[PDB]
C-alpha cells in the first residue's frame, strides 16, 4: 500500500531534518558531517537528533544502537538496513 | 572409551531419495501401493460403506415399534376414559402381601 | 553427547561441590546459590531470581 | 519529596530504583566482566554450531536437558521426609478429601432426610 | 401430509382472520407470496407428483409386529430362569412403551404452549394436568431403580409402596 | 463371534508367511477388512443382548469397544511403519504378532460371557503390552515402566480372582446372564465389604484411580507409539467395562462404599488437570488428561444411574479416539526433533499448516467442544452427578475450565509463536501421517452425527 | 539489537537513557507540539544546569534522585511506536517469516516454477560452503586463550574472505516477508 | 518490482487433500446416486395390517428398502 522507501529518499529526509535543526549550519552540513568532531554538538544534542529521526520515520532506534550514529550517512545506513532497503 | 560401539547414525530422509514419497516405504512402488491400498480400503470402503450400513441398519431397537404401541395405547386409554399411565406395573390381585 | 556428570545431583555441601555445581550450570561460584535443603527435591539446581 | 515505590513478589523493583545500582565497587565491575565473558563464550559456541553449514538437526541444549531432568527425574532422590514436607503432604493430600467427604455427606443426608419426611419437591423428576 | 391420528395428536381448530385492508398501498407480503408460489411451490409440487407417481408403480407393505402376552414375574416361581427371562423381556417392552407415552404427552404440552403463545398460562392448562398425572404415575412406577433395573426390583418397589399405603390406611382408619 | 475371532488367528500366519516388503500392506489391508466385518455388531437389540453361543455374547456396551479395537489396529500398524524402518524382518513380524495377539485378546475379553474367562483374557492382555513396552521402547525408563505397569495390574487383580472363585462357589455360576437374573442384595457386613473392595479395587487399579495412577504416566511416556495408542484407547477401558459389568452383584453395598472413590476421582480430576497445566513433556500432558477423563468415567460408574452409564460409554469411546489422535500427533513431532520437550519446537503452524489444523481439531475435541461425543458423555455425567448432589456441578465446572486451559496451552505452545531458529530438519508432513490423523478424526464426527450407537445398553 | 552489549552502562549512558526516557514520557504527557517543545526545553535546561559537575558522588546522587522523580512522574500509559516492543503492531509479521532451509524442502515441480531464483540460491549456497573453513580459522586465530570476552565478531581481513558468521544475518527474513 | 515469497512446501499437503477427496468421492458418489435412485423409484413400504393367517418376515416388518435388504 504505502510506497517503498529508497536510499535517496531516506538521505533527503534525514538531511531535511538536520537542516531544520537550528544548531546546525545548513551550508556546512553534509552526509559525512560528524555531529561532534566537525559540527560541534554534544551528547544531549545527538540524543535529540536521534529522537527527531525516530519521530520522522515512525519507528524507535534502541539506545544501544542510537549512541553510535554520529553521521547522517550512518543514520541513513541504519534506517535502510532496518527497513530492508537495498536501492 | 568403554566399548567398541558404532556411532549413532544420521536419520535418513525419505524425500532425498524419492521426492514423491508418501512416507510408507523407501521403495517407490511399494510406497505407492501401500498408500493406494490404505486410502482405498480405509477411506472408501470402511468410511463410506460402514457409514451407510450403520445409517440404514434395521430398527432392531424397536423405537418405532414402541412409538406405534404407545400411540395405540394412548388412543385406547383416552377413548375409554382410562388413565394414560397405570398406577402399578403389576396386579395387586396377583401380589400377596405378607400378613 | 551429554555425559553422566552433566546432570543435576544432590545438594552441594562442601565448597568444592558448590564450585563443581557452579561450573556445571555455567555460573559464577559467587552467583551460584541452590535452594535450601528442605527435602523438597530441588537438589543442586540454582535458585535464579524470580523474574520473567 | 515523592512517595516511594514498594516492591512486591509480583511487582518487583525496577533496575533504576535499585540502591545497589548506584553503589558500585571495583569487585562488582570484575563480576560483571566475568558474567559477560561467560555469556560471550556460550554465544560463540552456539553461533559456531548455528552457522555450521554441514549441521542438519537440532542443537542439543544442555541447559534445557538439565532443566527437564531436574524437574521430573531428580525430585525423589533428593527428597527427605522432613516435618515440613510431611505436614504439607498430609494437608494438601488428605484435607481436601475429608472436606469434600463431609460436604457431600451432609448434603446427601439432608436430601435423604427430606425425601424420607416427604417434603422435597420431586415432581417432574423422571430422569436421574 | 396428515398420516397420523388426530385423537392421539390433538390440535384445536385454526381460526384465521380475513384480510381487511384499510389503506391503498399494495401488500409486499402478498406480492412476495405470489412470487414464492410461482417460483418454488409449483416446481416442488411437480417434482413430488412425479416421485409419488413413481412410488405407486411398485407398492409394497410393511407390518407392525404384534407381541403375545406372557406370564409375568409375579407368577414366575423363584429360580425359574425361563419364566423370569420371559417376564423380564415383557417388562422391558412395557417400560419402553411407557417411555414413549410420556414422550407423546410432552410433545402435546410443548405444541400447546407454542400454539397458545402469549396466553399459555391459562389456555394450555389441560395438557399440564395430563402431563402431571402421567409424570407422577411414571415416576411412581419406574422411580430410582438404578442402572441395573429389573422386573424383580420394580416388583419389590411396588410391594414396598403397597405395604406403606396399607400401613397408612390402617393407622388412619384405626 | 468366531467370524471375527478366526480372521485374527489368520492374520498371524499371513503375517509370518508374507514377503519381507509386503508385511505392512497385508496387515493393514486385512485389519481394515476385519474392522469392516466387525461393524456388523452394531445392530444390537433393545431388550436382551446377542447370545451367539455359550461362550461369547455381544451387548450394546461390548459392540462399540470391539469396533474401536478393530479400527485401532491398522492405525497402530501405520505408526509402527513410521517408527520401525530399520528393524529386521523377523523383529518387525514379531511386533506385528504382538499387536495381533493383543487385539485378539481384547476382542475375546470384550465378548466373554463369564467372569472367570473375562479375568483370564483381561490378564492375558498384560504379556503383549509388557513385551512391546520393554522391548521397543526408546529410553532407559522402559524397564521401570513395565515393572510398575505389570505389578500395579497384578496387585489389583489377584484379589479379584479370589473373589470370583469364592462367588462361583457360593452362588453356582459366574455366567453374566445368570448372575444378573439371580442377583441378590449384598448385606452390609465386613465380608461383603472386603469382597466389594477386591472387585472394585482391581478394576480401579486398571482404570486407573487417582492415587493408583503413576504407572500410567510411566508406561505411556516410555512406550512406543503403538503401545501408547493401545494403552490409552482400549486397555484403559477394561476397567470401565468390568465395573459396568461387575456392579450388578455389588448392590446395595455400592451405595455405601462409593464415597471414598467418588471423592478420590473428583479431586483427582482437579489435581491431574492442574498437573497438566505445568507439564514440560507433551506425552505426560496427554497421559494426565487421560487420567482425568477416566476419573470422570469412574464418577459416572460409581453414581450408577441410567443417565450416567450412557455418558460413561460415550466418554470412553470419545476419549479413546481423542487420546489416540493426540499421541499420534505428539509422536510425529517427536520423530521430527527426537525430543519430547514441549517448548523445544515452536512455530509448527508456520512450518506445517495441515498438522496445525490437525492439532486444532484434536485439541478442540479434547476440551469437549459441542456437539462432539466427548461433550455428550461429559454433559450426561455432569447431569447425573448434579442429580446425585449439587456441589459436583462446582467440581465439574472447575475441571472443565482447567481442561480447556491446558488443551489450548499445549496447542499455543506447540503450534503458535516464533519457530526455533536452529531446528532445520522439519520436513513436510507425510501422506501417511495426514491419513492417520484423518482416519482418527473422521469417525469422531460421524459418531457425533449418529450418537445412539455408543450410548450403551441403557439407551 | 545489532550491537553487542557491554559489561556495564557508564554514567554518561545512564544519564542519556534517562534523558531520552524523560523526554518521551513528557511528550506522552504534553500531547500538543508547542507545549511539548516548551517543556522539553525546560527539561534540557535542567540537564544542562546539572551538566557541569566534577563530583562524581554528587552526580550519582543527582541521577538517583532524578530516577526516583521519573518513576513517580512517569506516564501510566506512555506512547509506544507500533513496531516497538509493547506496541500494537509488535511481532505482527513473525508468523509470515519462513527460512531458506524450509525453502529447500520444495518439490521439483515447485522449484521448476521458479527457475531463475534457484540458480542464484545455489550460487549463494556454494559461496557459503566455500568460506566456512576460513571463517572458523579466522575466529579461532583471533580469540584469546581463555575465550571470547565480548559478543563482537571480527570483520574480514583478506580481500577474498567474508566476515565470519554472516549467513543468518545476511539471509534473515525481510521485515515484511509477505 | 515483484519479490519472491518464501513459503513451506504445500505440494505434499495439497496432494494429500486431493487424494483424500478423490478416494472419498470414488465410492461416495455411487453410493449417493444409488440412494437417490432407490428413494425415487422404490419408495418406502406403506404400513398395513397383517393379513389373516399370514406370517411375514423381519424384513417385511421393516420399512425402508435398504433396511429390509
Ligand atoms: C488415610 C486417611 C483416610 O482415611 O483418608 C480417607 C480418604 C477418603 O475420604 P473419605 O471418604 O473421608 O474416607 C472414607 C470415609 O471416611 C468413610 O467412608 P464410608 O463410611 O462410606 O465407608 C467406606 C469405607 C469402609 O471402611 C472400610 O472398609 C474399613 C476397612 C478397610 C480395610 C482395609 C482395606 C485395604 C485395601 C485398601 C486399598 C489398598 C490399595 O471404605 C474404605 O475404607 C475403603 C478404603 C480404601 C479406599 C480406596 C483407596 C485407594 C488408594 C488411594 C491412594 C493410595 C496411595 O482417602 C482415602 O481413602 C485414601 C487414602 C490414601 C492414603
Ligand atoms: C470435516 C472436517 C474435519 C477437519 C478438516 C479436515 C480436512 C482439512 O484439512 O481441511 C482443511 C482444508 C482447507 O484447505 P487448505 O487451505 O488447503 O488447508 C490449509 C489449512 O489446513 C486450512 O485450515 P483452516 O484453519 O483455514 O480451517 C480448517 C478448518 C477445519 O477444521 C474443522 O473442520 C474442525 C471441525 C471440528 C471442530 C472440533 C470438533 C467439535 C465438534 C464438531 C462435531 C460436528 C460433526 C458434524 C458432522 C460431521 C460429519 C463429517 O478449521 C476451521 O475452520 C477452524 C475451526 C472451526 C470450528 C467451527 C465451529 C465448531 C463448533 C460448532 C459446530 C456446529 C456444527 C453443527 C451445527 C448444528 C446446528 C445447525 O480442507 C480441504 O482442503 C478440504 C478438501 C478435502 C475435504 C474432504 C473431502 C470432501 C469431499 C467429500
Ligand atoms: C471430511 C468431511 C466428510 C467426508 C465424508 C465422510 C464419510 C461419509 C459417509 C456417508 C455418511 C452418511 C451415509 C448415510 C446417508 C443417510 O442416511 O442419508 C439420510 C438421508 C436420505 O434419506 P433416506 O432415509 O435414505 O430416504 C427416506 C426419505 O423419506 C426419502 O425421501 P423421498 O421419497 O422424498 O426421496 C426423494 C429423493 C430425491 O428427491 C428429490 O429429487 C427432491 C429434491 C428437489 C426438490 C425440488 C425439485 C425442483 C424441480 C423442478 C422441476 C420439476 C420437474 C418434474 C418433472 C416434470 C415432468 C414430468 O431424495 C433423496 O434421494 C434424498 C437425498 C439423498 C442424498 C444422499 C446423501 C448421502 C450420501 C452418502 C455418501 C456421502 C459420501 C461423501 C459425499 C459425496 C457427495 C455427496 O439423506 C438426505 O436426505 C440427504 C442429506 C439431508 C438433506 C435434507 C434436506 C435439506 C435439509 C436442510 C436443513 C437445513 C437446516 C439449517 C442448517 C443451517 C443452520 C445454520
Ligand atoms: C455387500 C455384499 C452382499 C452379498 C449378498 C448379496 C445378495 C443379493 C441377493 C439378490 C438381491 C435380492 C433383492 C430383493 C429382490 C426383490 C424381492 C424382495 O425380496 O423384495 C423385498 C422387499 C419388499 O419386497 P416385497 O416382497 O414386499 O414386494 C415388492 C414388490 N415386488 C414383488 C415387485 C418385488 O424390498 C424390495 O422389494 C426392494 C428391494 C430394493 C433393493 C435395492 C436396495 C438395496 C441396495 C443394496 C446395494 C448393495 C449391493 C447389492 C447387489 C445386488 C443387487 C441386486
Ligand atoms: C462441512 C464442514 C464439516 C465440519 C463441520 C460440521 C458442520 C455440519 C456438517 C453436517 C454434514 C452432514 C449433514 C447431513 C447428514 C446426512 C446423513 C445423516 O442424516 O445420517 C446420519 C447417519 O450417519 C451415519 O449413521 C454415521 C455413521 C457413524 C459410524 C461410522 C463408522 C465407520 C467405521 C469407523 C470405526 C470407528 C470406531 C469408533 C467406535 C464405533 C444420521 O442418521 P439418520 O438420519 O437417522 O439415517 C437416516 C436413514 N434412516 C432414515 C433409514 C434411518
Ligand atoms: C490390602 C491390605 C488388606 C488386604 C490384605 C489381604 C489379606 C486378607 C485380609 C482380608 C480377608 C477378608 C476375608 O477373608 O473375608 C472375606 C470373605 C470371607 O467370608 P467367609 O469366611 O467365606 O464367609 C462368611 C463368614 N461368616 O471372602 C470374600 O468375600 C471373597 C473376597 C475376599 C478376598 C480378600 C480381599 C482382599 C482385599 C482387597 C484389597 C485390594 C487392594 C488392591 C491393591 C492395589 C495396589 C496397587
Ligand atoms: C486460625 C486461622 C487459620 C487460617 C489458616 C491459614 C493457612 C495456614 C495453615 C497452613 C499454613 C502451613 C501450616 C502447615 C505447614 C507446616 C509449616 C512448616 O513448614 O514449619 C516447619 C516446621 O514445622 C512446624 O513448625 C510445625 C508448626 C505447625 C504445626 C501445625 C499443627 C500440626 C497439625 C497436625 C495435623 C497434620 C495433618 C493435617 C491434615 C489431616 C487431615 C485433615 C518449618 O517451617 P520453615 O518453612 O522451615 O520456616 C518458616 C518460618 N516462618
Ligand atoms: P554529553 O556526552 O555531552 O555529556 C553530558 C553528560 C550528562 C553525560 C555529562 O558529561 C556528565 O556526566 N555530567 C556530570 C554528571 C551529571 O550531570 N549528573 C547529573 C545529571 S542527571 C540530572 O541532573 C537529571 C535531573 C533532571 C531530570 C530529572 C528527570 C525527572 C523528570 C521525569 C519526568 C517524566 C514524566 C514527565
Amino acid at each position: 500500500d504505502a510506497p517503498p522507501l529508497t536510499l535517496e529518499a531516506i538521505k533527503d529526509r534525514v538531511l531535511y531534518v538536520l537542516k531544520l535543526y537550528d544548531k546546525i549550519d545548513p551550508e556546512k552540513l553534509s552526509v559525512n558531517s560528524h555531529f561532534m568532531k566537525d559540527l560541534g554538538l554534544d551528547s544531549l544534542d545527538q540524543v535529540e537528533i536521534i529522537m527527531a529521526m525516530e519521530d520522522e520515520f515512525g519507528f524507535e532506534i534502541p539506545d544501544i544502537d542510537a549512541e553510535k550514529l554520529m553521521c547522517p550517512q550512518e543514520i541513513v545506513d541504519y534506517i535502510a538496513d532496518k527497513k530492508d532497503v537495498y536501492e | 572409551i568403554r566399548l567398541q560401539e558404532d556411532p549413532d547414525p544420521e536419520d535418513e530422509n525419505l524425500y532425498e531419495k524419492n521426492p514423491d514419497s508418501h512416507g510408507y516405504d523407501k521403495d517407490p512402488i511399494v510406497d505407492l501401493w501401500n498408500m493406494r491400498v490404505v486410502f482405498f480400503f480405509g477411506f472408501s470402503i470402511v468410511l463410506v460403506l460402514g457409514s451407510t450400513f450403520v445409517a440404514y441398519l434395521p430398527d432392531y431397537r424397536m423405537q418405532e415399534w414402541a412409538r406405534r404401541e404407545a400411540e395405540r395405547l394412548v388412543k385406547y386409554r383416552e377413548a375409554n376414559g382410562l388413565p394414560l399411565m397405570e398406577s402399578n406395573c403389576f396386579d395387586p390381585n396377583k401380589i400377596q402381601l405378607p400378613e | 553427547h551429554v555425559t553422566k556428570d552433566m546432570f543435576p545431583g544432590p545438594y552441594p555441601k562442601t565448597p568444592e561441590e558448590r564450585a563443581a555445581a557452579a561450573k556445571k550450570y555455567n555460573m559464577r561460584v559467587e552467583d551460584y546459590e541452590p535452594y535450601p535443603d528442605d527435602g523438597m527435591g530441588y537438589g543442586d539446581y540454582p535458585k535464579l531470581p524470580d523474574r520473567s | 519529596s515523592f512517595p516511594k515505590y514498594k516492591p512486591s513478589r509480583l511487582a518487583t523493583l525496577p533496575a533504576t530504583l535499585d540502591p545497589a545500582e548506584y553503589d558500585i565497587s571495583p569487585e562488582t565491575r570484575k563480576a560483571q566482566a566475568e558474567r559477560l565473558a561467560i555469556r560471550s563464550r556460550l554465544k560463540r559456541e552456539y553461533l559456531l554450531q548455528y552457522n555450521d553449514p554441514n549441521r542438519l538437526g537440532v542443537i542439543e541444549d544442555p541447559a534445557l536437558i538439565r532443566w527437564t531432568y531436574a524437574r521430573s527425574a531428580n525430585i525423589y532422590p533428593n527428597f527427605r521426609p522432613t516435618p515440613k514436607t510431611s505436614l504439607l503432604g498430609a494437608l494438601f493430600g488428605i484435607g481436601p478429601l475429608f472436606f469434600w467427604y463431609y460436604v457431600f455427606k451432609t448434603d446427601r443426608d439432608k436430601k435423604e432426610k427430606l425425601i424420607q419426611e416427604g417434603k422435597l419437591d420431586q415432581t417432574f423428576n423422571i430422569s436421574y | 401430509p396428515d398420516s397420523w391420528d388426530k385423537d392421539v395428536y390433538p390440535e384445536p381448530p385454526r381460526r384465521t382472520p380475513a384480510p381487511a385492508p384499510q389503506t391503498s398501498l399494495p401488500n409486499p407480503v402478498t406480492y412476495l407470496t405470489k412470487i414464492f408460489d410461482l417460483l418454488v411451490d409449483r416446481p416442488v409440487t411437480l417434482a413430488r407428483e412425479f416421485i409419488e407417481q413413481q412410488h405407486a408403480k411398485n407398492r409394497y407393505y410393511y407390518y407392525h409386529r404384534e407381541f403375545r402376552r406372557v406370564p409375568d414375574i409375579t407368577e414366575c416361581e423363584e429360580k425359574d430362569i425361563l419364566c423370569m427371562f420371559e417376564a423380564e423381556m415383557q417388562w422391558r417392552r412395557d417400560y419402553k412403551v411407557d417411555q414413549e407415552i410420556v414422550n407423546i404427552i410432552q410433545e402435546r404440552l410443548k405444541a400447546c404452549q407454542q400454539r397458545e403463545g402469549e396466553s399459555y398460562r391459562q389456555n394450555c392448562a389441560k395438557e399440564l394436568e395430563q402431563f402431571t398425572q402421567v409424570s407422577k404415575a411414571f415416576q411412581d412406577r419406574y422411580s430410582d431403580l438404578g442402572a441395573h433395573y429389573s422386573a424383580r426390583k420394580c416388583l419389590a418397589k411396588q410391594k414396598q409402596r403397597m405395604l406403606a399405603e396399607r400401613k397408612a390406611a390402617k393407622e388412619a382408619a384405626a | 463371534m468366531l467370524k471375527i475371532i478366526i480372521p485374527t488367528t489368520m492374520l498371524l500366519p499371513m503375517t509370518w508367511m508374507s514377503k519381507h516388503n509386503m508385511i505392512w500392506i497385508n496387515a493393514t489391508v486385512h485389519s481394515l477388512l476385519i474392522s469392516l466385518i466387525s461393524l456388523s455388531l452394531l445392530n444390537q437389540l433393545g431388550e436382551n443382548s446377542l447370545n451367539f453361543s455359550l461362550t461369547f455374547f455381544s451387548d450394546s456396551l461390548s459392540a462399540p469397544l470391539l469396533v474401536l479395537t478393530t479400527w485401532l489396529l491398522p492405525l497402530m500398524l501405520m505408526a509402527s511403519q513410521s517408527h520401525l524402518s530399520k528393524e529386521t524382518t523377523t523383529r518387525k513380524k514379531l511386533y506385528i504378532t504382538m499387536l495381533i495377539l493383543l487385539q485378539l485378546f481384547l476382542i475375546m475379553t470384550f465378548t466373554a460371557t463369564e467372569l472367570i474367562l473375562f479375568y483370564i483374557l483381561f490378564e492375558a492382555t498384560l504379556v503383549p503390552t509388557l513385551i512391546i513396552i520393554t522391548r521397543w521402547g526408546n529410553q532407559t525408563e522402559r524397564l521401570n515402566a513395565g515393572l510398575y505397569f505389570l505389578f500395579y495390574t497384578l496387585a489389583g487383580s489377584l484379589p479379584l480372582l479370589v473373589a470370583l472363585v469364592y462367588i462361583q462357589n457360593t452362588t453356582g455360576s459366574l455366567n453374566f446372564l445368570i448372575i444378573h437374573y439371580w442377583s441378590h442384595p449384598l448385606s452390609n457386613s465386613w465380608s461383603n465389604i472386603f469382597m466389594w473392595l477386591a472387585c472394585i479395587m482391581a478394576f480401579m487399579v486398571k482404570m486407573p484411580l487417582y492415587g493408583l495412577h503413576l504407572w500410567l504416566p510411566k508406561a505411556h511416556v516410555e512406550a512406543p507409539i503403538a503401545g501408547s495408542m493401545v494403552l490409552a484407547a482400549v486397555l484403559l477401558k477394561l476397567g470401565g467395562y468390568g465395573m459396568m459389568r461387575i456392579t450388578t452383584i455389588l448392590n446395595p453395598l455400592t451405595n455405601y462404599m462409593a464415597y471414598p472413590f467418588l471423592m478420590l476421582s473428583m479431586w483427582g480430576m482437579i489435581m491431574t488437570s492442574s498437573i497438566c497445566l505445568r507439564q514440560t513433556d507433551l506425552k505426560s500432558l496427554i497421559a494426565y488428561s487421560s487420567v482425568s477423563h477416566m476419573a470422570l468415567v469412574i464418577v459416572a460408574i460409581m453414581i450408577q444411574t441410567p443417565w450416567s452409564f450412557m455418558g460413561a460409554t460415550a466418554l470412553m469411546i470419545a476419549h479413546g479416539l481423542t487420546s489416540s489422535m493426540l499421541f499420534c500427533l505428539a509422536n510425529t513431532n517427536y520423530e521430527r526433533v527426537h525430543s519430547r520437550t514441549m517448548i523445544l519446537a515452536r512455530g509448527l503452524q508456520t512450518l506445517l499448516p495441515l498438522m496445525a489444523t490437525w492439532w486444532l481439531v484434536a485439541s478442540l475435541t479434547n476440551l469437549a467442544l459441542p456437539p462432539s461425543i466427548n461433550l455428550i458423555g461429559e454433559l450426561f455425567i455432569i447431569t447425573a452427578s448434579f442429580s446425585w448432589s449439587n456441589i459436583t456441578i462446582i467440581l465439574m465446572g472447575m475441571n472443565m475450565m482447567i481442561t480447556a486451559l491446558y488443551s489450548l496451552y499445549m496447542l499455543i505452545t506447540t503450534q503458535r509463536g516464533k519457530y526455533t531458529h536452529h531446528i532445520n530438519n522439519i520436513k513436510p508432513s507425510f501422506t501417511r501421517e495426514n491419513a492417520l490423523m484423518a482416519l482418527h478424526i473422521l469417525p469422531l464426527l460421524l459418531l457425533t452425527l449418529n450418537p445412539k450407537m455408543i450410548l450403551g445398553p441403557l439407551y | 539489537a545489532f550491537s553487542a552489549p557491554a559489561a556495564y552502562l557508564t554514567h554518561q549512558q545512564k544519564v542519556l537513557r534517562l534523558y531520552k526516557r524523560a523526554l518521551r514520557h513528557l511528550e506522552s504527557w504534553c500531547v500538543h507540539r508547542d507545549k511539548y517543545r516548551y517543556f522539553a526545553c525546560l527539561m534540557r535546561a535542567r540537564f544542562d544546569e546539572h551538566k557541569n559537575e566534577k563530583d562524581m558522588v554528587k552526580a550519582t546522587q543527582l541521577l538517583r534522585q532524578a530516577e526516583e522523580e521519573f518513576w513517580y512522574g512517569q506516564h501510566p500509559q506512555p506512547y509506544i511506536f507500533p513496531e516497538s516492543p509493547g506496541g500494537t503492531s509488535y511481532e505482527r509479521y513473525e508468523c509470515y517469516k519462513v527460512p531458506e532451509w524450509c525453502l529447500d524442502d520444495w518439490h521439483p515441480s515447485e522449484k521448476a516454477m521458479y527457475p531463475d531464483y534457484f540458480a542464484k540460491r545455489e550460487q549463494w549456497k556454494r559461496l557459503r560452503r566455500e568460506s566456512w573453513e576460513r571463517e572458523v580459522k579466522q575466529l579461532q586465530e583471533e580469540t584469546p586463550p581463555g575465550g571470547p570476552r565480548t559478543e563482537a565478531l571480527p570483520p574480514a581481513r583478506k580481500e577474498g574472505d567474508l566476515p565470519p558468521l554472516w549467513w543468518h544475518i545476511v539471509t534473515r527474513p525481510r521485515e515484511r516477508p509477505m | 518490482k515483484r519479490l519472491f515469497i518464501i513459503k513451506p512446501s504445500g505440494f505434499y499437503d495439497r496432494r494429500f487433500l486431493k487424494l483424500m477427496r478423490f478416494y472419498i468421492l470414488l465410492t461416495g458418489i455411487p453410493v449417493a446416486i444409488g440412494i437417490t435412485l432407490v428413494n425415487v423409484f422404490i419408495g418406502e413400504a406403506e404400513l398395513a395390517d397383517i393379513p389373516e393367517g399370514y406370517v411375514p418376515e423381519h424384513w417385511e416388518y421393516f420399512k425402508h428398502p435398504i433396511s429390509r435388504w
